[PDB]
């Protein structure tokens, strides 16, 4: 299928909440080798976030039930097996996304805003891998997540204004990485609050769409700070 | 839960 | 997998909102051939309602877009093809459920309550097929839905108290069949109204748990009446 | 739409 038809179908699949189809479409668009538009990057991101999200939410529920299960309960191994099945699906989704990023998206990116978007995404899906990993796999996934986030952070500080929604969304997720993965709430708070404060200044220069996006992100930063400071 | 972007539907 | 593990896995899947897995488990339980308990019946019903609901909602979205699109639009063929894929998935699900009902659940049911529950389900899933059917196919599919509903209705009137939640839920769905499939709002209103009135007449003889159960469905009957009489 | 039982979650 050609690009234009794949995008029409991806948007149709999005409206129908058929995110597997949407992800397959945007995956096909990417593997054709051409650089994605902002619209198309967003379609890819929304698609795979919804695909992986159902596994992440299921995993949290299953692991929670496993923790409350008596270690001697003869039903325990069934729970563990189901958890591992969900984990296996989640890895496959993350591997697919990360491969798309390293083989097509990151390599072919031309402007720093796109490269920040893809490096952020790489940090996100290595972070999802790290949420369910243990031992050495955990150490390596945390390391790959942090490295992607840090490079994206440095580029965004160098090339983009603090009110830019992509830099702000990077700060949002990177601060969550510090809070939940590195278990450093103090640095997580400073990362979020620094990005929030520095964005306040340049708000008088954004147009409608950018203002709505940036303000939405800033509110999420403030929500996380409220949650983490109480 | 901690908020991240994008959000799933 | 043995029945006890299947039920455990089905409940774990329900908590994780992995309804495909939940349905697969309850299909395996059903195919073992033993009658289902009321709890197992509810698990089966909840699982397949969630599995089919995803396709129903997607179909409604796609078909609304198809109707809004200009018939000469080159984009229309893609929209139509996508709707047809969702339709095929919806039909597969309904066919699996109806096969379970015919081969196992109705065939082995040993009491009128279970028979009414399964004939209602037969009516429900034939009704989902009717929503997407066209032409002669539609006439027969509507007939199949109506015949299941009517038999369930007669049994329930003979064998069950007017406040029984299964009898009330049957009246609710049967009245929607009249409204949405047969396009007769007057008969739909009278069906729901009769069921409601005959129930209030006997509410005060229930314990508070059963009063809660019946009241909830009665409110749904009144909700529909209010919608339809506006 | 009209109310039917069971419901999606
Ligand atoms: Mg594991
Ligand atoms: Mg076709
Ligand atoms: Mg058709």
């Amino acid at each position: 299928m050609e690009k234009t038809e794949l995008i029409q179908k991806a948007k149709l699949a999005e409206q129908a909440e058929r995110y597997d189809d949407m992800a397959t479409c945007m995956k096909a668009v990417t593997e054709q080798g051409a650089e994605l538009s902002n619209e198309e990057r967003n379609l890819l991101s929304v698609a795979y976030k919804n695909v992986v999200g159902g596994r992440r939410s299921a995993w949290r529920v299953i692991s929670s039930i496993e923790q409350k299960t008596d270690t001697s309960d003869k039903k325990l191994q069934l729970i563990k097996d189901y958890r591992e099945k969900v984990e296996s699906e989640l890895r496959s989704i993350c591997t697919t996304v990360l491969e798309l990023l390293d083989k097509y998206l990151i390599a072919n990116a031309t402007n720093p805003e796109s490269k920040v978007f893809y490096l952020k995404m790489k940090g996100d899906y290595f972070r999802y891998l790290a949420e369910v990993a243990c031992g050495d796999d955990r150490k390596q996934t945390i390391d790959n997540s942090q490295g992607a986030y840090q490079e994206a952070f440095d580029i965004s500080k160098k090339e983009m204004q603090p009110t830019h929604p992509i830099r702000l969304g990077l700060a949002l997720n990177f601060s969550v990485f510090y809070y939940e993965i590195l278990n450093n709430p103090e640095l997580a708070c400073t990362l979020a609050k620094t990005a929030f404060d520095e964005a306040i200044a340049e708000l008088d220069t954004l147009n409608e769409d950018s203002y709505k996006d940036s303000t939405l992100i800033m509110q999420l930063l403030r929500d996380n700070l409220t949650l983490w400071t109480s | 839960y901690s908020n991240t972007l994008p959000v799933r539907k």
